[PDB]
RNA sequence: GUUUUAUCCGGUAAAGCGAAUGAUUAGAGGUCUUGGGGCCGAAACGAUCUCAACCUAUUCUCAAACUUUAAAUGGGUAAGAAGCCCGGCUCGCUGGCGUGGAGCCGGGCGUGGAAUGCGAGUGCCUAGUGGGCCACUUUUGGUAAGCAGAACUGGCGCUGCGGGAUGAACCGAACGCCGGGUUAAGGCGCCCGAUGCCGACGCUCAUCAGACCCCAGAAAAGGUGUUGGUUGAUAUAGACAGCAGGACGGUGGCCAUGGAAGUCGGAAUCCGCUAAGGAGUGUGUAACAACUCACCUGCCGAAUCAACUAGCCCUGAAAAUGGAU
RNA sequence: CCUCCCGUGGAGCAGAAGGGCAAAAGCUCGCUUGAUCUUGAUUUUCAGUACGAAUACAGACCGUGAAAGCGGGGCCUCACGA
RNA sequence: CAUAGCGACGUCGCUUUUUGAUCCUUCGAUGUCGGCUCUUCCUAUCAUUGUGAAGCAGAAUUCACCAAGCGUUGGAUUGUU
RNA sequence: GUCUACGGCCAUACCACCCUGAACGCGCCCGAUCUCGUCUGAUCUCGGAAGCUAAGCAGGGUCGGGCCUGGUUAGUACUUGGAUGGGAGACCGCCUGGGAAUACCGGGUGCUGUAGGCUU
């Protein structure tokens, strides 16, 4: 029912989002993008490991769903259901089309060949660049090998080449792990849920004195 | 297969800049345009009357006729392998004085003054502007400071 | 550190042929009077001429000639454009009758005005027919790439003299 | 960048003075290049990467060859470099033995081309340093640190295979 | 069919979405409501617990028909004698004004007001053509096409010659008839001109090796083949590998049961003995049992181990007449 | 329905979309017929032919406004015929 | 008991024995289906030879390797493939 | 040092809140006979001058939002021209020139024309 992904591997078209011009798009295969203990605080999961593409290509929503399921199963097996938090960082926004031909023994049957060849929406894929992050897993610092193995197993659900990278940031934040603790101590960062709020040294002094109090 | 409407493809060309909509400032009306002076045709979209065609946006021409609200401009247009001097009527909202002509006439007046002054004081002076000459010989002092040694940095994957 | 003056004279040699040339490159080569492969011309260096050389960089090899290179080029292959004709410079009267009004009356004056880029450099240089040099004896490295990447095109600083010795 | 027998060049440059800093800083690099033209080009490449400089906005105040201060002494060279493979960029530390620093860098370029198919435009030499024989880490270099080194030349191949081209006697490989 | 110096023009590439318009992920903090409701609140949900919606500050990801910002390349104009500067005259237009504007008439100023190159201007008559195709790059439709359709330049058509064995288009170079010299792209075992150099350094063994733009065949995934490199770890307080032992007590630990006793599952990982021992890495017993592992020790006395990474080689790798670096 | 406050337009301008517009070009009133009579020039498609449409003028006769002014159809890009 | 034998979600290929897509050759013509006859070739091996594996006790079967030497039939219906 | 009238550029000028305002002025303010408009003398129009700076307005303030301008991001992204460069490709590196934009970190918070007043 679905064409091989090699037919839609490369970014050959302009982006074709689901909009008021592209109507009738079927839903993407991936609906859930965050798994594990999403409610875990920032300091709970210091280690962050990403899986990073090396090819400018298109990843299908079915491939993202399969990789998410595989990584979730391995992480639940190894670190337990509350010991990790995974975030898929690719959303299938690019609609791929199909010019369907009649798969019978006849070309006279109104096939028309390449006339009016613009196709109906086949599905959705995500566009990934060289260096872009596909999946992220944050967890305790001692589950580094489990994160690496989960991402390695998830790599097999994707066409191109991917690298595993243990990032230097603290968890899913954009701040370095070595500089995270002192920044929180001096209140440049305030935890809220899975992320932190950066508090710059500007604004009203009332927001400063609600801190330090 | 393209339409031939007068304003096809002018969606951004005739749109106003960001946060510069509304009333047209009155200095644009207060400008003075004589015959023979050089104007740039722009074509703002706030004023829909007397608009230039999109092929004259960004062009520069010479004023030959002045009316109550517009001017007549002789502007070169290239059509296939020939350039022809078109004459267009454009309201003054869509034009402004070209500063290249102003700078050139200021240079001419300054050069004439230089000729007069140099003929008064005898000594010759250079008027033709020369292109950027090669740099001349000079000494670069170290000031007792050894130049900093630079080496390429090792690769690391960032994000 | 003493930084010398940037060289004000260049020798430009056209190293690629006349087949399949983009219009801008073709126009700039015609303006440099390099309408044939292995044609050489003295170019006075400024911003305009340097940018013109940058346009036609893949098609030329150029550099900074020295006094010996100027002497060899003018004496062995020097031809004047007298009455639109390519006349060999076998006498000083041929130079005097065309350039005497500028104070240039001999081969030495022509060489001086070319080497030290003088007031009448444009007249003295346009008097000279573009030099028709032979193939480089000993071969080139690679005419299709730049000099800095192992080839022959573009600006070699003062190795143009090594090129000239083999070229004429 | 092609090659040959590379030479070391000390290249010193600086930005052109502007009415923002009348005396911009001077920067010095060691460039291993076939000649001074390529050396200046590589200097501009590297300082464009490191600082925010261009050949047009700056100038080169010095470019002089650096002669080896002891070409009659065998010494160990460690070279820190980085290069682009077919599938990424890697940092390498390699060791060689040579009389000259430039000869060691040439050995490095040939060895990278031989072992990793790395062309010279992919390789960025970032540090060259003479190292003590106790600081060496590569066993192929360390095995020559013998005060009583001794080896024969076992199987000496005839190289004059065409003078004579035809002969009655078969060659000897033992000497 | 050019640059330079001035001066405008633009909304593409990129970027942005804690900026508008659309799309979209997740938590966090607040408190109103036809949200569910909530366990003891009817009684004034006496209460305040949860989930909604909403708001606020954040957060993940996007746009050919979105955008604050915004290139490179690009398009226009100017770089004087038809100019500049003095007087004067005409006007039925304009008008407080001898105003303004335009025109006209005299006169004076050449350092000829960037670079470079080139000799230009102009008229008449006019054939053939009006099926095109190809390549780099940009690009639309299509799974794709030696497919269909555009932009830019060059080419083939109209074109031979040197190289790619061969070839409309690739690379070099364009051509009167010749002699000598030298090259390009490409080559120099032999075919076949030229390495018959005492060429340099490495890599590689293929029982389908490999061998040069277009180009004429391959992928994911693997290898304890070999070669380099990165990070980490152990080791004379004796590593590693081999050979030989211990591998418990409570506890045949709890909830699982028809036996699961460490190992058909769910939770947590207690302590002492110390040389160590997981209330367990596996085999298994109907079940016990019996083995094994990670952990320590003994003998052994100098280095070793692991995970990656990427070069060549190998596996992956199957078609029809006998055959093609 | 009535009242206050906020409200850069997130409404409306006949219609498709895009542009434009706030004491506007929107809404409501008042007066009106410039949607009138004419000649040329010009722009758009372009061969620089036509039609259509449009822009700036000039000459009449009017409308409105205290007036400056604005108006010869519709805010602009289509709505047509030798 | 993942991997004796299988393989969801994904994903990489090969083939030209299917059918398409295209319209480069042929419209001053390349006789257009099937069968009969006859030869040769391929291997992605049904059997036979020699092996490896099994949830291979034997028997039978299944998976895989070297492998195309040799063989792969008689009939009812249908123009049939 | 300021204000008024008319402005030019149109946020460095806007927005929110707080403080101060001498003198002229600008305002608020008082009234409806006339002029003129309303459902309403609220607005508009007209005639004034008891009181007031409460508001408008002006100046200043806010680790203020915005806006303006710098640094960083970053010689990064992107890009003109080149190669018989790499790679099965996807794409990538180099040569030759040009070169950004967020986040983040600083500084600033109207300038000015004409005419006429006030300020010992
Ligand atoms: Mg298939
Ligand atoms: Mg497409
Ligand atoms: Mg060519
Ligand atoms: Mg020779
Ligand atoms: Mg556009
Ligand atoms: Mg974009
Ligand atoms: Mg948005
Ligand atoms: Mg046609
Ligand atoms: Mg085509
Ligand atoms: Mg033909
Ligand atoms: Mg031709
Ligand atoms: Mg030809
Ligand atoms: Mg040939
Ligand atoms: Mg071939
Ligand atoms: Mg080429
Ligand atoms: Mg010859
Ligand atoms: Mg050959
Ligand atoms: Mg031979
Ligand atoms: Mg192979
Ligand atoms: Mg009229
Ligand atoms: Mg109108
Ligand atoms: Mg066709
Ligand atoms: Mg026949
Ligand atoms: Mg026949
Ligand atoms: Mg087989
Ligand atoms: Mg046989
Ligand atoms: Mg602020
Ligand atoms: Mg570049």
């Amino acid at each position: 029912g679905r064409r091989p992904a090699r037919c839609y591997r490369y970014c050959k078209n302009k982006p074709y989002p689901k909009s008021r011009f592209c109507r009738g798009v079927p839903d993407a295969k991936i609906r859930i993008f965050d798994l594990g203990r999403k409610k875990a605080k920032v300091d709970e999961f210091p280690l962050g490991g990403h899986m990073v593409s090396d090819e400018y290509e298109q990843l299908s929503s079915e491939a993202l769903e399969a990789a998410r399921i595989c990584a979730n199963k391995y992480m639940v097996k190894s670190c337990g259901r509350d010991g990790f938090h995974m975030r898929v960082r690719l959303h299938p926004f690019h609609v791929i089309r199909i010019n369907k031909m009649l798969s019978c023994a006849g070309a006279d049957r109104l096939q028309t060949g390449m006339r009016g060849a613009f196709g109906k929406p086949q599905g959705t894929v995500a566009r990934v660049h060289i260096g872009q992050v596909i999946m992220s897993i944050r967890t305790k610092l001692q589950n580094e090998e489990h994160v690496i193995e989960a991402l390695r197993r998830a790599k097999f659900k994707f066409p191109g080449r991917q690298k595993i990278h243990i990032s230097k940031k603290w968890g899913f934040t954009k701040f370095n792990a070595d500089e995270f603790e002192d920044m929180v101590a001096k209140k440049c960062l305030i935890p809220d849920g899975c992320g932190v709020k950066y508090v710059p040294s500007h604004g009203p002094l009332d927001k400063w004195r609600v801190l330090h109090s | 297969t393209n339409t031939k409407g007068k304003r096809r493809g002018t969606r951004y060309m005739f749109s106003r800049p960001f946060r510069k909509h509304g009333v047209v400032p009155l200095a644009t009306y207060m400008r003075i345009y004589k015959k023979g002076d050089i104007v740039d045709i722009k074509g703002m979209g706030t004023v829909q009357k007397g608009m230039p065609h999109k092929c004259y946006h960004g062009k520069t021409g010479r004023v030959y006729n002045v009316t109550q609200h517009a001017v007549g401009i002789v502007v070169n247009k290239q059509v296939k392998g020939k350039i022809l001097a078109k004459r267009i009527n454009v309201r003054i909202e869509h034009i402004k004085h070209s500063k290249s002509r102003d700078s050139f006439l200021k240079r001419v007046k300054e050069n004439d003054q230089k000729k007069k002054e140099a003929k008064e004081k005898g000594t010759w002076v250079q008027l033709k502007r020369q292109p950027a000459p090669p740099r001349e010989a000079h000494f670069v002092r170290t000031n007792g400071k050894e130049p900093e040694l630079l080496e390429p940095i090792p690769y690391e994957f960032m994000a | 550190f003493y930084v010398p003056a940037e060289p004000k004279l260049a020798f430009v040699i056209r190293i690629r042929g006349i087949n399949g040339v983009s219009p801008k490159v073709r126009k700039v080569l015609q303006l440099l009077r390099l309408r044939q492969i292995f044609n050489g011309t003295f170019v006075k260096l400024n911003k305009a001429s340097i940018n013109m050389l940058r346009i036609v960089e893949p098609y030329i090899a150029w550099g900074y000639p020295n006094l010996k290179s100027v002497n060899e080029l003018i004496y062995k292959r020097g031809y004047g454009k007298i009455n639109k004709k390519r006349i060999a410079l076998t006498d000083n009267a041929l130079i005097a009758r065309s350039l005497g009004k500028y104070g240039i009356i001999c081969m030495e004056d022509l060489i001086h005005e070319i080497y030290t880029v003088g007031k009448r450099f444009k007249e003295a240089n346009n008097f000279l027919w573009p030099f028709k040099l032979s193939s480089p004896r000993g071969g080139m490295k690679k005419k299709t790439t730049h000099f800095v990447e192992g080839g022959d095109a573009g600006n070699r600083e003062d190795q143009i003299n090594r090129l000239i010795r083999r070229m004429n | 960048k092609a090659s040959g027998t590379l030479r070391e060049y000390k290249v010193v440059g600086r930005c052109l003075p502007t009415p923002k800093c009348h005396t911009p800083p001077l920067y010095r690099m060691r460039i291993f290049a076939p000649n001074h033209v390529v050396a200046k080009s590589r200097f501009w490449y590297f300082v464009s990467q490191l600082k925010k400089m261009k050949k047009s906005s700056g100038e080169i105040v010095y470019c002089g060859q650096v002669f080896e201060k002891s070409p009659l002494r065998v010494k160990n060279f460690g070279i820190w470099l980085r290069y682009d493979s077919r599938s990424g960029t890697h940092n390498m530390y390699r060791e060689y033995r040579d009389l000259t620093t430039a000869g060691a860098v040439t050995q490095c370029y040939r060895d990278m081309g031989a072992r990793h198919r790395a062309r010279a435009h992919s390789i960025q030499i970032m540090k060259v340093e003479e190292i003590a024989a106790s600081k060496c880490r590569r066993p192929a270099v360390k095995q020559f640190h013998d005060s009583k080194i001794k080896f024969p030349l076992p199987h000496r191949v005839l190289r004059r295979q065409h003078k004579p081209r035809f002969t009655t006697k078969r060659p000897n490989t033992f000497f």
